[PDB]
């Protein structure tokens, strides 16, 4: 809910400094990611609705353990607000923020082989708004400078003409860019009725966007209370036991 | 949500009466002999008085 | 009574006068000290200015941009501007207010 | 055994899954009422001798007074319309209209967006298939209208079978002779020329003796949920100006020779209910974009 | 001798014979006044955000106030209308509502129930019989336009006459390629692309020399006298909404595509003249069963 | 080879030369304007129980005083009207309407006369000439919709050409099976249902096997410019009733079924643009002629 209220390049890389990888992955088993399943929409409909189950929808799917899973997952809590289930992923990773997995080399993760092509298509970039598709090249351009896999990036673009109209201009050493970006990444915002929407990814983003005005004056007390007297996550100092699969 | 007669018989998208031979009847009424069969000002008293 | 006539006027030269003064009053609003549009950017932001008259940080543009570092200027009216709670962060890209004088 | 299909309901390419939510919807709803706000007011201004009604008109809708000298074009209302039609159409169009655009534009009037809260009646005839045995010429024409032509060559009499779809309201059929139809495992009633049915009830068998061809006039029904404010006779113009305006020019997509065949060829897809909602919007963008371009010609 | 016919011309139904008075066409004439009005103010409501102007405007239709929990179905009014309608289809259909119900939803407003104000044109092509030699193969199809399709087989060239009715007032015929048609016992003209006859003339006869087959195009355009709230676009909608509903299955009717070819084929029969008069009140109630169904929608 | 032409193409005739100076053109504007306030005070007046619109719409529209005991002909403007009708269908049709009353009538309104604002969609079909080789039956039906009719008795596969002129600006085909087509000079694509060409890019070579008969259903739209107050239900229920009325009966002049026929063929006749123009006025006429028709019958 705070990762879709960021509405320029500087804010959400901002969130993602502070937010570690444990908020991008999620703990619940959830359902196979692409299946053809009949949803109840009786607003509209006597019948069920059909509609195709996908890692936008802000609901937790099943994903492996390797770097496309983590990769997947990280996206998918960019652009949509919940991540997926990977299991058993370990100290070390879950205590770094998302930004160092996608930009440093500190983490332990290699990210040399990553396909843009058939990510894209695994979260379903055809059924994306202008906004999402943005923030998912932030992710790409961020992994691409990471490896030096910059050319790659641009022969993805190069197939896919209506991404590189709405590519983000900014390069991922330079602060200048960053500083000077002019781009609205917003996805929930406060204004809509309280009903329902058909699709799966239309009525969960709604969610999000009746629950932001409430969210924005209830999480203040409910979060301090949470973490009085509790030590943070983020970068936590440890022995550094030991990375296990990676 | 309610409804109630517009006072004097008046229909606003008209804005007058709503008999349209008012003005035909008034005068009728001013050349008429009525309760005498000779002459008298009953029919030009009561027209004044209507108009 | 008369509301609703199909009485033929005629258009005198005093009222052919005022018609005048009254569209040229609304086509060219700046002549007259009124406009439709403002900008707000914040001071690192480069944007185009107007720069025949040698003024310093000139806050005459030619045209209010478009596009500025290749995105489209948000846009936002004067009511739902009055009554943003989030104030803070929408103005620290910038915007354009319109929909009032 | 042959099959004859329609010509319109084969391959319906998908349709674009953008600009469906609900601020969305009301874009489209205040597109339509600006729009023809714009229309009457250049009819008021010609009637009146005098051009103020239509600069008003065009600055709440252009945001922009208007200039002898540029050309009146809609503004940036008029881009957005553009958009949002091609991405309507097809998946691969670019879809590049922001969401703050949207919500932006959709704050200019108040309407609900609600396109659920009307009917209308669309006039394609869907023939999914008709099974002919050996020895028998069908052949298919038309869409609002559907001609079944059928030769008999055999020794006897042949049994056709007509499938109509589970859409369809209803049907009725009108042959150039008296003709016997009949559903499955029933007894087949007197030669008649006109029959009324329901596509829900399943296959109908028509019996084709030897001799002259038999032609079968079809006309169907269907009732699909509309807005309030949808107009037929403005959806079909908008329709085939935005097909000669190029707005449907992408690639690996069909094409239609009306508004009501390509509803109702999205209709009988595979799970057609999830397309049927998307193209009532565009629908309603073809309204306000056939009333915009008729005042503000390009 | 083979003869071939229209096939929506065959065997017109009997139309039902009650509430065609004074006060009766003052009710229908109500009806798609106060269904017109509930059309609009549902536009008003809603680009309002407010629903005071259409449950005013419901409160006049059905006398009564909405309220939640009850579906709004248009009170004893559209009861009323519903099985009206069904009456003037058929003489079959029964008649339920009451004279006192009449004349009370007709004093709801002030309009005159007089149905032949104004005019209509209706484009449903009359062919009442085609007859053709024995060589020769003749098919008709189509209601809003007509294509016969002549073949000859014989050696020598065939003469197929052409009845289009008395009803009429003007046909235009045209060919896939230039053909002869002129009136019985008159010389036939050169070969043309296009023919305007009135059916009043008489039967026309075809030459259709041997060889590819020939195709004739046929428009018709007749004039029917209709109340000047008629409107062509909502009686078609209103009538595809009745045939839908299941409120014209009657015992022994016919059905037909369009209110087009019903009025038409009524015409066409032992006292059309009696019958048109019924078909148009028909007409507009079904212009305001449309107008009242789509305000107040159900799924 | 055989030619096959469209019926509606053949032979236009001459369109009149009168009535076609700004004076004129305001007139005919005029008359649109007064007519349809006539129809629109005509249900006013039932609505509110009055007379009082009525009569005031039609002593502006006749310049006098309805009476009992009238027929209600519609006075001077009715005649001028008619009479001007009759003038722009044939050329030999006399002009008996002074130039001194056109104007007088011209200035009982202040509408411009400005015919080409706005576009409207005509939907006939142009087929100016399909050419067929020996052994292959060719036949054309229809002009809203054109069936094509193609039949080869040849020993094999046969090349069939499609012109349908340079008017148009796109042409939808749908075949009852899957064929083949592409312009000259060009690769033959994959067999298909539908195309979706535009009429310049020349003319259209289709394959057509042996088997089968084949029929192809074109649509075509064209845009011609008309003023902002065409309404083209109200101009095709107009040129009927001119039609009927007998304002369209003089020697040598072609009849078509509809305006969309009308002004199409006389769009691909040569000297296409002038007639347009006076087509277009006709139309605006015709739209006049039924309103004031419908509300005063005689």
């Amino acid at each position: 809910m705070d990762v879709l209220s960021k509405g320029s390049l500087k804010e959400l890389l901002a969130h993602l400094e502070k937010t570690p990888l444990e908020e991008a992955i999620s703990y619940r088993i959830g359902t196979v990611p692409y299946q053809n399943v009949l949803i109840s929409r009786n607003e509209y409909y006597n019948q069920l609705y059909p509609d195709t189950t996908s890692l936008i929808d802000g609901v937790s799917r099943e994903g492996q353990r390797n770097v496309n899973g983590l990769i997947m997952s990280i996206i998918s809590y960019v652009v949509s607000g919940s991540g997926h289930y990977i299991p058993n992923i370990g100290f070390m990773l879950l205590r770094r923020s998302i930004l160092d997995i996608l930009t440093k080399h500190d983490t332990g993760l290699v990210t040399n082989n990553l396909n843009y092509g058939i990510i894209a298509r695994n979260l379903t970039v055809s059924k994306m708004n202008c906004e999402q598709r943005k923030r998912m090249l932030i992710c790409f351009k961020l992994l691409a400078y990471k490896d030096g896999n910059q050319n790659d990036y641009e022969i993805y673009l190069n197939q896919n003409i209506p991404l590189k109209q709405i590519a983000p201009n900014f390069i991922p050493g330079d602060m200048r860019t960053v500083i000077h970006n002019q781009d609205q990444l917003a996805i929930v915002g406060i204004p809509l009725t309280q009903s329902t929407e058909l699709s799966i990814r239309d009525d969960n983003a709604k969610s999000y966007k009746l629950g932001y005005v409430d969210w924005y004056n209830s999480n203040s007390f409910l979060r301090e209370r949470s973490e009085f007297n509790l030590i943070r996550l983020k970068d936590r100092d440890t022995k550094y036991g030991k990375l296990n699969g990676w | 949500v309610g409804r109630y007669y517009n006072p004097f018989n008046i229909d606003p998208l008209t804005k007058k009466h709503v008999e349209d031979r008012l003005e035909e009847f008034i005068n009728q009424v001013q050349v008429g002999r009525f309760r005498n069969a000779s002459g008298n000002a009953v029919g030009t008293t009561l027209a004044a008085f209507l108009r | 009574k008369l509301v609703g006539h199909n009485y033929p006027v005629y258009v005198e030269p005093v009222v052919n006068i005022m018609n005048f003064i009254s569209a040229r009053f609304v086509a060219d609003s700046s002549y007259f000290g009124y406009t439709n549009e403002i900008m707000i950017m914040p001071n690192h932001i480069n944007v185009p200015v107007d720069d025949r008259f040698g003024f310093r940080d000139s806050p005459f543009c030619t045209s209010l941009p478009r596009t500025i570092m290749g995105n489209d200027v948000r846009r936002i009216s004067y009511n739902v501007f009055s009554m943003m709670e989030d104030i803070d962060d929408v103005i620290s890209e910038g915007f354009i207010l319109y929909d009032a004088y | 055994a042959n099959r004859a299909t329609s010509a319109f309901l084969d391959n319906p390419h998908p349709v674009g899954v953008n600009y469906v939510d609900e601020g969305s919807r009301q874009f489209v709803a205040v597109a339509e009422l600006l729009a023809s706000k714009l229309i009457d007011s250049s009819r008021e201004s010609d009637e009146s001798n005098s051009d103020v009604p239509f600069v008003q008109a065009y600055s709440k809708f252009a945001d922009d007074n208007p200039r002898h000298l540029r050309v009146k074009t809609g503004g940036k209302m008029a881009n957005a319309l553009t958009n949002v039609i091609r991405s309507y159409y097809s998946i691969n169009a670019p879809a590049i209209v922001p969401q703050v655009e949207i919500d932006r534009l959709a704050s200019k009037a108040t309407v609900s967006g609600d396109m659920y809260n009307s009917y209308a009646i669309f006039n394609s005839v869907p023939i999914v298939e008709v099974l002919s045995p050996a020895r028998t010429t069908v052949s298919i024409v038309g869409s609002d209208r559907a001609d079944v032509t059928m030769l008999n060559t055999g020794a006897g009499a042949a049994n056709i079978t007509f499938n109509f779809g589970q859409i369809a309201e209803t049907v009725i059929l009108k042959g150039s002779v008296p003709f016997q139809l009949a559903r499955l495992n029933q007894p087949m009633p007197a030669a008649r020329f006109t029959y009324k049915l329901r596509p829900l009830d399943g296959p109908f068998i028509v019996v084709l003796p030897v001799g002259n061809p038999l032609v079968i006039s079809a006309t169907a029904a269907t009732r699909i949920q509309v807005p309030l404010a949808f107009n037929k006779a403005l959806v079909e113009s908008g329709f085939q100006t935005a097909m000669n305006d190029g707005l449907f020019d992408i690639q690996n997509v069909n094409y239609y020779s009306s508004f009501d065949e390509f509803i109702i060829s999205q209709y009988h897809a595979q799970d057609g209910i999830n397309r049927v909602s998307t193209c009532v919007i565009l629908g309603l963008a073809l309204q306000a974009y056939d009333q915009m371009r008729r005042a503000l010609p390009v």
